[PDB]
């Protein structure tokens, strides 16, 4: 998931009340790495979305084909949602 | 060899030298060799999603004036897609980068999007809101869309260029 | 549990898809034999009335194969 | 498209360093190699390195030449030792991780253009 960006060592002495501490860290600078979300979440986010307008496209007569896909992308996105939280 | 998903073909041994920090030291090795079992993913996750893929595109074969049916027909269709893509990547390791069954996925994905726009064109150009009678031979009818007509063609070719591709690149 | 080969609970529900996706086949050959031959001729009755008395039978079948092969 | 651009002499009368640039995929996690071809067309496993800094070399060469890897750089250097007439070659760069394989070549799925070295007496 991550990809070490950079890494950096420190020495310090913590000046504690009793005296001062010797201490050493080593730090890490960690990047995530977006193929994983910009397949699994994105896409499918943007792509229902735009499947969304089409319904402009259709005759407001034909309340039933708009009604459908209006509803049903909204159950889509509710399922996207949903499993991404059970996922993530 | 009690493996579930993977096949041991052998091992390979050998030996060598490490220059670590605190000096050279020998190191004997073994590797073992697998190779993973496919059927699971393919009857789980490629051919449902090639069927659906496969009714996605039967919807060109539907009369253009039923409307609602080939609405939600596709709608569905893409829900369908997204409940295998979901369940296909429950079964994977959190890796960044794409895998061969995400771009299998998401082509087959673009595919029913791209169906139900290509529904959404053919309804665009439709001028009658009846379909044919049953008793005459053409008061007026709708014609048959040319861009359902040749979608027939284009679009199983196409998948079955991808197919054909997919499965000459990986195995 | 996560067993990745094919059992037989596998193909049950992959023989079970697919008769639900042949029946949906079905009735989009009707609805083209209808709509899209129908013009240039001038039965799907016969079409509806073979797959009422086919696929009862035909999923029969395969679970008398599957009850059999498995059990 | 990935490469494995290799660099270093082709004359000494003698010591030799031969590095392997790699671009297009890094190869933190690949096994990287040298591989040999004299005249005659047959191809001999020289050394490797792994992910785990371990080293792997073939028994000709065994301590003469030594193989090491800039993880950063993506790179993997072979350090010649001790060269004799008959290792007039060409050495080929390597990478791909060993399935089957770390000696054979049809294990690496990538190679170099190769790198012509001569040894005059
Ligand atoms: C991740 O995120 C963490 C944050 O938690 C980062 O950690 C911190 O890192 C930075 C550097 O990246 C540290 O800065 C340095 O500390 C050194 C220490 O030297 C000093 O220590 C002496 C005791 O041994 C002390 O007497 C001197 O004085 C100062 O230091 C004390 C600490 O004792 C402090 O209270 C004051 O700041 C005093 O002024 C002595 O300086 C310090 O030398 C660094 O400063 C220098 O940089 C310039 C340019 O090089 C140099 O010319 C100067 O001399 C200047 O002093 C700097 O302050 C910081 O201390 C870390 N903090 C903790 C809590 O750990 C980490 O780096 C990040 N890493 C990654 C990869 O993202
Ligand atoms: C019009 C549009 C056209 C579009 C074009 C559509 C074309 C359709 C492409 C299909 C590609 C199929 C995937 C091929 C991948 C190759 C996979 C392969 O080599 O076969 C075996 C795996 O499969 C398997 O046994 C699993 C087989 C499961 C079979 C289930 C029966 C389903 C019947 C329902 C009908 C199916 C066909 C429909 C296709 C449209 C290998 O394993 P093997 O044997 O060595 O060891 C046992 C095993 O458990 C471990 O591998
Ligand atoms: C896959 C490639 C698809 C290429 C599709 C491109 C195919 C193409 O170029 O055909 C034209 C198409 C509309 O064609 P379509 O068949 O729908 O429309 C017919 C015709 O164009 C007239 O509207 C009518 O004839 P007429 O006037 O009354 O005589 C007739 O009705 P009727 O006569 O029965 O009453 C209509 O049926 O418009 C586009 O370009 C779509 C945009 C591109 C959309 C791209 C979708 C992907
Ligand atoms: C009107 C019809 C209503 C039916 C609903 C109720 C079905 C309940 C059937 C009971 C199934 C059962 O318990 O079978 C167990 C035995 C094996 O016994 P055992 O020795 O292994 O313990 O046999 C087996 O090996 C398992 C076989 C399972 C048989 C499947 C029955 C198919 C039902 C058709 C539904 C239309
Ligand atoms: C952003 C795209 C949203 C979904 C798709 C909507 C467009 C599909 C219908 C096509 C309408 C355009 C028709 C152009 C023909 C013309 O020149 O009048």
């Amino acid at each position: 998931q991550f990809s070490i960006v950079e890494h950096r060592l420190v020495s310090r002495n913590v000046v504690f009340a009793t005296g001062a501490y010797p201490r050493l860290s080593l730090s890490f600078r960690l990047k995530r790495n977006i193929g994983y979300f910009i397949l699994q979440t994105y896409m499918p986010s943007i792509l229902i979305t735009i499947l969304s307008w089409v319904s402009f496209w259709i005759n407001y007569d034909a309340s039933a084909a708009r009604v459908a896909l209006g509803i049903t992308t909204v159950l889509t996105m509710t399922t996207i949602n949903t499993h991404l939280r059970e996922t993530l | 060899s009690r493996l579930n998903q993977y096949d041991l073909l052998g091992q390979t041994v050998d030996s060598g030298i490490v220059q670590s920090s605190t000096g050279e030291y020998v190191v004997m090795t073994t590797h073992f060799h697998l190779k993973r079992k496919i059927g699971y993913f393919v009857i789980q996750t490629y051919l449902p999603c090639i069927m659906t893929v496969i009714l996605s595109q039967v919807s060109f074969w539907l009369n253009r004036e039923s409307v609602p049916a080939r609405t939600v027909f596709g709608v569905t269709t893409v829900l369908t897609m997204t409940t295998l893509s979901i369940s296909a990547r429950n079964s994977l390791p959190k890796v960044a980068y794409a895998t061969a069954m995400d771009w299998f996925i998401a082509v087959c994905y673009a595919f029913v999007f791209s169906a139900l726009i290509e529904f959404a064109t053919v309804n665009y150009f439709t001028k009658r809101g009846y379909a044919w009678d049953g008793k005459s031979v053409v008061k007026t009818f709708n014609s048959v869309s040319k861009i359902d007509r040749l979608s027939r063609i284009a679009f199983p070719l196409l998948f079955g260029i991808f197919n054909l591709v997919y499965w000459a690149t990986y195995l | 549990p996560k067993i990745p080969y094919v059992k037989a609970i596998d193909m049950y529900l992959m023989g079970c898809f697919v008769f639900v996706f042949l029946a949906l086949l079905e009735y989009a050959f009707v609805n083209y034999i209808f709509f899209g031959r129908g013009p240039q001729r001038q039965d799907v009755n016969a079409i509806d009335r073979w797959s009422r008395i086919v696929f009862p039978f035909t999923f029969s079948l395969f679970n008398l194969v599957y009850w059999l092969y498995y059990v | 498209q990935v490469q494995l651009q290799e660099s270093g002499g082709g004359l000494v009368q003698g010591s030799l360093r031969v590095s392997c640039a790699a671009s297009g995929r890094t190869f933190t996690t690949y096994i990287m190699a040298w591989f040999r071809q004299a005249p005659g067309k047959e191809r001999e496993f020289l050394a490797a390195m792994d992910q785990g800094r371990i080293q792997y070399y073939g028994d000709s060469v065994r301590g003469r030449f030594t193989i090491s890897r800039d993880y950063a750089k993506n790179s993997v250097d072979l350090q010649l030792d001790g060269l004799r007439p008959e290792d007039t070659a060409v050495y080929y760069c390597a990478a791909g991780a060993g399935f089957w394989g770390l000696r054979t070549a049809s294990s690496y799925h990538y190679w170099g253009q190769g790198t012509q070295v001569t040894v005059s007496s």
